[PDB]
């Protein structure tokens, strides 16, 4: 029993690309609300 | 439309347009104070 196992360099390559380009919480403000509410929420998000 | 249900609706409709040749979305009526408006009634884009 022998295997090339060609799925792994394809999967592992895409895994490296999403880690170096992470998508994380930010908060941009909404209409009808203060523009400086962004750092209020992030202030306590980044600490815990 | 601050909630993701609006942005998810665009991404569903473009995929089905190419793939199946059809696609659509609805506009629904509800009572929402989490998105404030005059007298707190909003409409949202719900995908099909």
């Amino acid at each position: 029993r022998g295997q090339f196992d060609v799925v792994r360099p394809v999967v592992r390559k895409l895994v490296s690309e999403m880690r170096q380009n992470p998508i994380d919480v930010l908060y941009r403000p909404k209409d009808g609300a203060r523009p400086d509410a962004a750092d209020v929420l992030m202030g306590m998000y980044r600490t815990d | 439309m601050r909630h993701n249900t609006a942005k998810i609706a665009v991404n569903i409709a473009v995929r089905e347009q190419i793939e199946a040749g059809v696609g659509a979305w609805r506009l629904v009526t509800d009572y929402e104070d989490q998105s404030p408006t005059s007298n707190n009634q909003v409409i949202r884009r719900e995908p099909i």
